[PDB]
């Protein structure tokens, strides 16, 4: 069909005006590179959340009992159907097909229900279909737990699509993060669904704690595996070993991921060396001052580096082009902005557990602002018959 | 020494040969009519009209007492109009050697010649159109004077000539032609140049300024930012080296001079080279038994901000001095965009060519990809050596604002500056017409 | 002297006005189009609010409060038109001996100069202050924050209209639908101080 | 009860203080000035009515107008003023009239302009020159369907300070005007009375002024000619409502009394030697008929010109004596003419149809140079439209296409 | 305009609005504190389980049955006065008559507690069957106010009631849920060692425990805040001299 | 004729095309209780303090006629406030401070600048009766979907069982926050400017 020919050939144009010779990048070859990004990623956050699942099942039942549970949802059967197994000993062969079964619907799901909107705008303004979708789809599908409901997923996406990006004019034109407006719209509609220690074990009647949220309990000793009865290290919660959504639980292999496209000049280095700054000033003025009720005042940098989704913000959704500033001057600022105010929504908010999603979503108000700053004086200078 | 630290030096294939060769007897010239600025022609002669050397063709309605001279001597042939009877150009057929002849001058004397007189034979001999003013680089009005001429006699332009090779033929020319600008300038020459040595003139109103680095070095634009900053209150003229021979010529013998040497160079030529033509001359008789077989794009002037030469356009520009040939690319190609390229150019390190340093490539005309929205990864930034906002002035061009472009900075720059811009843009965005359009509203908003 | 800090931010940010509050939008969505402008309408309202708390402050304490004048009478209802009051004759001052008079602020203050005395930001900030029961200092303080985060919040969208310049927007959502959706995830976005106990 | 008394005191010293306040402010700052306005250095005349507020408030009361039409707003723009000191603010609603370069030297609009402050205005001379008039009506004869040429005369043999295609501000004061007594000659009583249009009537409460322009032409000084158009509801909507001053026009007779406020114009000819193309219809013959004597028989110019009309049937015109023995008296100047919808007896031969097409057909397309003559256009709206597109297909730039409209 | 007309306009005016505002304001004082007692009235009457539909015969029920009196936190004992006027936020927010808690005991974060407080006694005749006490403390978005009725054992809860709190709606905002408030009927409040003994455990507790209570499923935060409220007013700080004078009888 | 009273409903509607009164639209539609009662009273302070300008319409001096006003008009917000305290106490304990801010409604100050000042009494009645029904339809219709999606509810009425006591519907939190009366008031926007193409603005 004509909807695919378009897709894999290209238009096979040439120049008629201005520059007879053109750069060789294009947005489908960025939008591809983004999305291929992700993959280890994706792949190893499903491997873990198959892992903690057979690990949480097989603590919490065992026999006949264990039986009457696999037999009873439709992840578990199939898993075992497939060949696979939900013993104590099962390979990663079996732990990294669970976590497909607990992925693949809510990709697709996704997937479709954004392309939809997508296809109507696109089709009623009498444009071509745009790309970037391939990226804001898979973002929003590894940025949430893996018990999320298909139709929790749908509203979330489609105002994501909707209200966020294709209003404004689609690709390119919008303000705001999409897909995080998506996961906030999700985030305060649903609470019960993103939050608590029911959700990011995908296991049935088992209840374990946020790794993020168990610091702010007793501290760095507090942190402990219930699944397993071990104590989360900085090396497993680096790797990714940690309860949590699909997509930000590793970080070797989200930075493996990121450096490929910072080196390719897809993703700017600014924003993230001023996340990066902002976050290690902000976290140690808070261990320099300290507290004694709060447990959060004692966490340091390279902690709130691995735990929690800020890892995946800062790579991969705090570095999107068209909501960041425009000037390499407020670059600088918007990274910083980000990373203090990350740390401060962990820190001093007290409902939040984890804030990198609302930090972002706070900053991309403001990186005009800096923008128009840097612009004013840069035509001050102007003025001046300097420039 | 300035020095400029971004930029692009293009790495296109064919690169000339930097030796002078005679080129092919031209038969026919044409004098253009849409690369001058808001020029609206009053046709002074007809089709069958004899015209001697220096003989005016048409003059202008929006600029008063500016009169475009015949490069050589013949019989007029075409009179070409295009869509809404614009004049295209005006084809001349070179069947004799008569001529207008002017006034000569000692070369003592060149140095105090009132400005009233140069200005007088200027505008007479035609080379008045030589003159460009920065902003709007429209032809500087007859009564209209600036404290700042720049002398580009540099070329970073891809596969372009080397002025030191040009210059070296005719020093006294040159020497005569800095010497008439010092006198008509009442401000300064600024003789740009590379590190390599030019013919002098001992006159304190003439300085000779060092530039370096890839390719925006090269350019009048960057000059004048660099040296004497433009606005509305302050406008500088500006001119090549060869037009600046051809006015040491006619003040030094009396006669106007007509030649070229333009570097007849790109991927698709046998021998690229720089070959002596004349003003204005045929392209399609120029570049034949020079190509090779095979469907290909003839431009007047660089790849980056050249003109196609097809039909009635097909003759040399004014203001270019090179001719560059490259093949046209039609055909499609599977998956294109995912294929890990060692022969595609990108100034980002996305594709296996840029790993290969000293390699030459083999462009051609595609687009390499398809229009779509503005995403600002940061490309604009990268090649553009001036202290601008790069991303934000091309938005505020092509959302239509005028004043805030104005305010970033639209006015000291021309579509030529805004090749790279739009050479390295993923959307596939021309910007140099955007930015016509926004100094044409400009302009009538007076 | 950490009190004043933490009233000072916590009403900058906290309890932003305009966006943790909603009030004002009349005016908040309207004149938010240029940065300059809104700057300057935000410099005429921090005026008008840092003026007008403190002397409802000490109006209300003097002679509105229970038993303050005379024991056994209570002239609480009179509230309303003695803050409106002081708020109209605040702003009739402002436009009328310093604005104009002085070099004038063309186009920064056009028909939304007497629309001062009807944004609902002051009224609301005079209310909130006579709920808390803060000091003269406090309320000074709270005035100047609460100014603050306006003019901080009207400067934001104008900066973030400005930029959707280069948007295209349906012809139905043009300009005012598309300012109250931009409006609406501002304050989504703004939610991040919402749990702090400062 | 007590409560109550307390109440009442509070609120009435309450309100008083405040309203105080604000009495004491203003008493404490209102300049209380008077005559801040100068309409020029030379003239003694520096004298208005207001201290200041708008301009027309000022200006038009001590008799000072550019034109101080009904309602303001600059809904028309005619109100102009220049000035060199003062505020030099700008509304939002005049950047539409001026561009930026009279904004440096300070043109603007009279019903935008607030005064508050000293300044000096540098008035154009024809301010100092309009006066009202006394001309008698002569005749109000029809010679068309809807046309009406108008003749009046100057009293004490004045002649009015005008030029070429300018215009005069008529004046109709409250008046009840009937179509009853309307009659036209015997041919144009079939189209008059397929509606019989004498049922129309018009109700004016107050004086009202329009603008017409002059037929005549310098050298017929002392009488004052227009041409007249009546405005009726259209054939297709007779429901539509009427027009009331041109009816009143219209009923004016011979010998009755009229009073013209002043002449203002534009569109004047350019002082160029190029071909002069003159094109119009409808009730356009005025400023043209004005342009061709001037030239012809006031300038003795020998430039080559052309009259080209546009009609729809031989008895739609007039004026064609005139133009014929012009064009016998001076061969530079050929006119020709045009019927839409000719009829078996007009008798027509030659050009029928829309007026552009017959001139891109006939005449300039063969035209070697259609871009150096000039062109001045007078008509209908629509005609307006295709003869604009026409020109600017054959690519004639905006200098010389001078046109003058009513506004559609 | 004349000052001479403008005074005279404005002072009209404000002759007219003023009686008028003043009236309005003044005779209808009266129902604008009947309407604030009877919502307080009807609270207590729900905690107490008297079924009173309508603002008719709440006012005569609550007189009838429910005895309010004060009571001294410090001594533990009973005092006299308006105690069916009584302002116990007030009285807590002025000086004259609060303590200052210090950090280490303000284990409800109410950082002011008052030196006497008001507690309601149903009776009927002259026997008393239960007594109303109101506690309230910090949860996480704002105060959460309630009262309990105990037994006139002094250990046995007779229900719970959460009249006052601005949580998130079916997440923390669940203190409201006859669900959740029906389960603390026949709970106990002390042990032997006169320690507090009430224990919102996550979870889920222990079926037909007498010191368990069911904690907020996914609201964690609140659960503490209404651990730390019992915890500080069944304390030594709190309600605790006055239940150890009430075990002992003669309440 | 009804035209003063019927057109400010779609053709001249307050917030969707004069941007006046939406403070108050974001604030009580929670629940339509509310949005009717502020809507009732909006609609009565208006009508009234309209006729009266209008009544005293000549005797305003220019340098206090803000204050001669806003004299009248919190007078009657004053006089509503107490009627609402003491006979509608469980009403007037939500609506708390949108209850005084009705002096600063921008469309009481509105009408009255615009239409009362140089209008006759009557005709500025109906005209104030007109705009606080045209102010009221936008806030019940908001008023509807919000407590409808966000609480299962309407007047206080169950209509949507929630899961919480035993039904099927999990309500939406975004609801009860601020957010979505501006997406709510947006959305309205477009669908009234789609079916009356004469409201759209200019892209210039
Ligand atoms: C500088 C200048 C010179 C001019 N010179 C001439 C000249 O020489 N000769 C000439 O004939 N004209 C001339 N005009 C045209 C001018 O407009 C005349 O006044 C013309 O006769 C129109 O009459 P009026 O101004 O009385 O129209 P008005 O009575 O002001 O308007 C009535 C017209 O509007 C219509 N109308 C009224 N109410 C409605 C309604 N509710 N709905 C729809 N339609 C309605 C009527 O049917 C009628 O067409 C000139 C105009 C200008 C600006
Ligand atoms: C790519 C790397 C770029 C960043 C380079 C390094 C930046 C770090 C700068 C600060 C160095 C120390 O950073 C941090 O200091 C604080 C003390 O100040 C230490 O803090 C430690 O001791 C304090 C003592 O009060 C405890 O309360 C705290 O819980 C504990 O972690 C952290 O363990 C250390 O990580
Ligand atoms: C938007 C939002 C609002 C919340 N509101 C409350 C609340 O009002 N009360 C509460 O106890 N928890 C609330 N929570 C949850 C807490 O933040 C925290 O995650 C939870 O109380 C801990 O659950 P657990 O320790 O029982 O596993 C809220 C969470 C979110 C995301
Ligand atoms: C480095 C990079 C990061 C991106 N991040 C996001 C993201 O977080 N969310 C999203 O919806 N799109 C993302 N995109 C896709 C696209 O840029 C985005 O939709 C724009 O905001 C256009 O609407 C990203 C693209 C790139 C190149
Ligand atoms: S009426 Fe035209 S400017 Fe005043
Ligand atoms: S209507 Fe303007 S502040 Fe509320």
């Amino acid at each position: 069909y004509e909807a695919a020919a378009t897709l894999f050939y290209t238009p096979g144009l040439v120049t008629k005006r201005s520059s007879h010779v053109r750069d060789s990048v294009d947005l489908k070859r960025i939008m591809i590179m983004v999305w291929l990004a992700v993959f280890p990623a994706m792949f190893w956050g499903m491997y873990n959340a198959g892992g903690q699942a057979i690990a949480a099942l097989n603590h919490l039942y065992s026999g006949d009992q264990l039986a009457a549970i696999v037999a009873g949802n439709w992840h578990y059967w199939l898993t075992e159907m497939l060949g696979g197994t939900m013993s104590s000993d099962a390979g990663w062969g079996s732990k990294m097909l669970l976590g497909a079964t607990y992925f693949l619907p809510i990709y697709a799901t996704v997937f479709i229900v954004g392309g939809f909107w997508e296809v109507l705008f696109c089709m009623v303004r009498k444009h071509e279909v745009n790309e970037g979708f391939f990226v804001t789809s898979i973002l929003f599908a590894l940025i949430v737990p893996p018990t999320l409901p298909l139709w929790q997923a749908a509203l979330g996406i489609t105002f994501g699509v909707v209200v966020a990006k294709e209003v404004f004019g689609g690709t390119g034109r919008n303000f705001l993060n999409p897909a995080l407006a998506g996961r906030a719209f999700l985030f305060f509609a649903y609470p019960a669904q993103i939050s608590g220690d029911l959700v990011w074990t995908a296991a049935d009647g088992y209840s374990g704690a946020y790794a993020l949220s168990q610091w702010a309990q007793g501290g760095a000793g507090a942190l402990i595996n219930n699944a397993t009865g071990q104590t989360i290290t900085w090396m497993d919660a680096f790797i990714g070993n940690i309860p949590g959504s699909i997509g930000e639980v590793s970080t070797l292999a989200l930075m493996i991921g990121a450096a490929f496209i910072v080196y390719m000049g897809i993703a700017s280095w600014r924003i993230i060396g001023g996340v990066m700054i902002g976050m290690i000033l902000l976290s140690t003025l808070f261990n320099v001052i300290g507290s004694d009720t709060n447990a959060m005042f004692n966490m340091p940098w390279h902690w709130h580096l691995v735990l929690g989704g800020f890892a995946f913000g800062m790579f991969f959704m705090a570095t999107d082009p068209v909501s960041a500033s425009f000037t390499n001057s407020g670059k600088w600022a918007y990274g910083i902005l980000i990373g203090v105010m990350c740390v401060l929504i962990r820190v001093v908010n007290p409902a939040y557990p984890e804030g990198m999603m609302l930090a972002i979503l706070f900053a991309n108000l403001f990186a005009p602002l800096f923008d128009h700053v840097v612009v004013e004086r840069n035509i001050k200078r102007r003025l001046a018959r300097y420039g | 020494m300035i020095t400029i630290k971004k930029g692009l030096d293009l790495p296109i294939a064919g690169t000339p040969s930097q030796v002078i060769s005679d080129g092919k007897a031209i038969k026919k010239v044409a004098l253009l009519g849409e690369e001058y600025v808001g020029m609206r022609p009053t046709m002074h002669v007809r089709v069958g009209d004899e015209v001697k050397k220096a003989q005016i063709l048409f003059e202008d309605k929006k600029n008063p007492g500016v009169k475009f001279t015949s490069p050589v001597s013949g019989k007029v042939v075409e009179i070409n109009r295009g869509a809404k009877r614009v004049l295209q150009s005006v084809v001349i057929e070179v069947a004799g050697d008569d001529q207008v002849t002017f006034d000569k001058f000692e070369a003592n004397q060149l140095a105090s010649l009132n400005r009233d007189a140069i200005k007088t034979q200027l505008v007479e001999s035609g080379l008045w159109t030589a003159f460009r003013t920065r902003p709007f680089s429209k032809v500087p009005a007859i009564d209209s004077t600036s404290e700042a001429i720049f002398v580009t006699a540099m070329d970073t332009n891809p596969l372009a000539a080397e002025p030191t090779v040009v210059i070296n033929e005719q020093s006294e020319a040159f020497v005569a032609g800095l010497d008439v600008l010092s006198a008509l300038t009442t401000g300064k020459v600024y003789v740009c140049k590379k590190g390599t040595s030019l013919p002098r003139s001992q006159q304190p109103n003439v300085e000779e300024h060092v530039f370096d680095g890839p390719h925006p070095a090269g350019l009048a634009g960057t000059h004048m930012h660099f040296l004497y900053p433009v606005s509305a209150d302050h406008v500088a003229w500006s001119i090549n080296y060869q037009d600046v021979i051809a006015v040491g010529q006619l003040f030094l013998t009396g006669e106007l001079y007509t030649q070229r040497v333009v570097s007849l160079a790109g991927p698709v030529v046998n021998k690229p080279r720089l070959v002596r033509t004349v003003m204005g001359a045929s392209l399609e008789q120029l570049v034949d038994s020079e190509i090779m077989p095979g469907e290909v794009r003839i431009i007047s002037g660089s790849v980056l901000s050249g003109t196609k030469a097809t039909g009635p356009h097909a003759y040399l520009g004014r203001y270019h001095l090179q001719v560059s040939v490259l093949r046209e690319g039609r055909d499609k190609e599977l998956f294109g965009w995912a294929m890990p390229g060692k022969n595609k150019f990108s100034v980002t390190r996305s594709f296996l060519g840029h790993l290969f340093k000293g390699q030459v490539y083999n462009m051609t005309t595609t687009t390499n990809g398809s229009d779509r929205s503005m995403v600002p990864i940061g490309n604009y930034e990268k090649v553009m050596p001036l202290d601008m906002e790069p991303t934000l002035l091309l938005r505020d061009l092509c959302a239509g604002d005028s004043d805030s472009a104005v305010r970033l900075g639209a006015l000291e720059l021309d579509e030529e500056d805004l090749a790279l811009c739009t050479f390295v843009c993923p959307g596939k965005y021309e910007y140099g017409q955007l930015l016509r359009e926004c100094l044409d509203k400009i302009e009538k908003e007076g | 002297m950490e009190h004043y800090i933490s009233l000072l931010v916590k009403s900058i940010f906290i309890e932003n006005m305009a966006l943790s509050f909603f009030l004002g939008m009349c005016t908040f969505l309207a004149v938010s189009k240029k940065v300059k402008t809104s700057f300057g309408l935000g410099i005429a309202v921090i005026v008008v609010l840092t003026i007008s708390v403190p002397v409802n402050n000490l109006v209300y304490n003097l002679v509105l409060k229970p038993d303050a004048l005379v024991e056994g009478v209570d002239l609480s209802f009179l509230n309303f038109i003695t803050f409106i009051g002081v708020i109209a004759a605040l702003v009739q001052i402002l436009e009328m001996i310093l604005d104009r008079f002085f070099p004038p602020l063309y186009n920064a203050l056009g028909i939304f100069l007497p629309l001062i005395t009807v944004n609902c930001a002051i009224f609301g900030g005079v209310s909130f202050m006579v709920q808390r029961d803060y000091s003269f200092a406090e309320s000074v303080v709270y005035g100047f924050g609460s100014g603050v985060g306006w003019m901080l919040a009207i400067v934001a969208l104008a900066g973030i209209r400005e930029k959707m310049k280069y948007s295209d927007v349906p012809p139905g959502l043009r300009g005012l639908g598309i300012t109250f959706i931009t409006a609406g995830l501002m304050a989504l976005g703004f939610m991040s101080f919402s749990g702090v106990q400062l | 009860m007590s409560t109550i008394i307390f109440g009442v005191v509070m609120f009435t010293l309450i309100i008083l203080a405040l309203v105080l306040v604000i009495l004491f402010a203003k008493s404490k700052l209102v300049p209380t000035g008077d005559i801040t306005i100068s309409i020029n250095g030379d003239p003694e005349k520096a004298i208005v009515t207001q201290p200041g507020g708008k301009l027309l408030t000022a200006l038009a009361g001590a008799g000072v107008f550019v034109s101080s039409a009904c309602g303001g707003g600059g809904s028309c723009g005619q109100c102009r003023v220049k000035i060199k000191s003062g505020g030099g603010d700008i509304l939002p609603t005049e950047l539409d009239h001026i561009s930026k370069g009279e904004a440096r030297e300070g043109e603007r609009l009279a019903c935008q302009v607030a005064v508050k402050a000293d300044m000096d205005l540098e008035l154009p001379e024809e301010i100092f020159g309009v006066k009202k008039w006394e001309c008698t009506v002569i005749s109000n004869d029809n010679k068309a369907t809807f046309i009406k040429e108008l003749k009046l005369a100057i009293p004490d043999g004045e002649s009015v300070p005008f030029r070429a295609g300018g215009y005069i501000q008529i004046e109709a004061p409250a008046h009840h005007v009937k179509y009853a007594d309307f009659d036209v000659p015997e041919k144009y009583r079939g189209d008059w009375d397929k509606f019989n249009l004498f049922r129309y009537e018009s109700k004016v409460d107050e004086p009202i002024i329009r603008a017409y322009s002059m037929a005549n032409y310098p050298e017929e000084f002392g009488i004052i000619m227009l041409n007249v158009r009546i405005a009726t509801p259209p054939p297709n909507n007779p429901n539509v409502p009427p027009g009331q001053m041109s009816s009143y026009i219209w009923s004016l007779k011979a010998g009755d009394k009229c009073t013209i406020s002043g002449p203002f114009g534009e569109f004047f000819a350019k002082d160029t030697d190029a071909e002069m193309v003159f094109i119009g219809g409808g009730a356009g013959m005025a400023p043209m008929r004005s342009h061709i004597f001037d030239q012809l028989k006031r300038l003795k110019s020998k430039r080559k010109m052309s009259y080209w009309y546009g009609a729809r049937s031989k008895r739609e015109m007039f004026y064609v004596e005139d133009f014929d023995g012009l064009a016998a008296e001076n061969d530079n100047f050929v006119w020709h003419c045009a019927l839409s919808d000719p009829q078996p007896e007009d008798n027509w031969t030659g050009y029928t149809g829309f007026i552009h097409n017959v001139l891109y057909e006939n005449y300039l397309k063969d035209h070697e140079a259609p871009e150096d003559c000039e062109y001045y256009m007078c008509g209908p709206p629509m005609m307006n439209a295709a003869v604009i597109n026409m020109l600017k297909n054959l690519g004639v730039e905006e200098e010389n296409i001078l046109l003058d409209d009513f506004g559609g | 305009d004349s000052i001479k007309k403008t005074l005279f306009v404005v002072i009209a005016l404000s002759l007219v609005c003023s009686i008028i505002v003043s009236a309005a304001a003044v005779g209808l004082r009266d129902k604008q504190k009947e309407n604030a007692a009877l919502d307080k009235q009807s609270k207590i009457l729900q905690v107490a389980g008297i079924e009173a539909k309508g603002s008719k015969q709440i006012v005569e029920l609550f007189n009838k049955s429910i005895e309010p009196r004060l009571v001294d936190f410090n001594t533990g004992d009973f005092v006299e006065g308006d105690a069916a006027n009584y302002d116990q936020r007030k009285a807590a927010k002025e000086a004259s008559e609060s303590i200052k808690l210090t950090a280490e005991q303000d284990k409800a974060k109410i950082q002011r507690r008052a030196n006497v407080g008001v507690v309601y006694l149903v009776k009927d005749g002259d026997k008393t069957s239960k007594v109303i006490l109101p506690v309230h403390g910090n949860g996480l978005w704002s105060m959460m106010y309630a009262f309990v009725a105990v037994e006139t054992d002094g250990n046995t809860v007779s229900g719970l009631t959460y009249y006052e709190q601005g949580e998130t709606p079916g997440l923390g905002g669940e203190v409201e849920n006859p669900a959740w408030r029906a389960q603390w009927v026949g709970k106990k409040l002390f042990d032997e060692n006169h320690k507090p003994a009430i224990k919102i455990v996550k979870g889920g507790a222990p079926q037909g425990s007498e010191h368990g209570v069911d904690g907020l499923s996914g609201a964690t935060l609140t659960s503490n805040g209404v651990q730390n409220t019992f915890d500080f007013w069944l304390g030594d700080m709190g309600f605790g001299p006055f239940l150890t004078k009430v075990r002992d009888g003669g309440l | 004729l009804k035209k003063s009273v019927l057109a400010p409903v779609l053709d001249n509607n307050p917030i969707a095309l004069q941007v006046l009164g939406v403070c108050s639209a974001l604030a009580v539609t929670t629940k339509l209780e509310t949005a009717f009662v502020m809507t009732l009273a909006v609609m009565f302070v208006t009508a009234l303090s309209n006729f009266f300008v209008s009544l005293i319409r000549n005797h305003i001096p220019n340098s206090v006629r803000i204050i001669v006003q806003m004299a009248i008009i919190a007078s009657l917000v004053i006089v509503v406030d107490q009627i609402l305290k003491a006979y509608l106490y469980d009403i007037s304990k939500q609506l708390s401070v949108f209850v005084g801010l009705i002096i600063t409604n921008c469309i009481v100050m509105g009408r009255a600048e615009a239409f009362a000042m140089k209008s006759e009494p009557i005709p500025s009645f109906i005209d104030g009766i007109g705009n606080g029904l045209g102010y009221g339809f936008v806030l019940m219709t908001v008023g509807f979907f919000r407590e409808l999606l966000g609480s299962g509810k309407l007047f206080g009425l169950e209509v949507l069982p929630l899961i919480s006591n035993g039904g099927w519907y999990q309500p939406n939190g975004l609801m009860l926050l601020a957010p979505s009366a501006f997406f709510l008031i947006g959305f309205m926007i477009w669908a009234i400017r789609t079916f009356k193409p004469e409201q759209v603005e200019a892209k210039e």
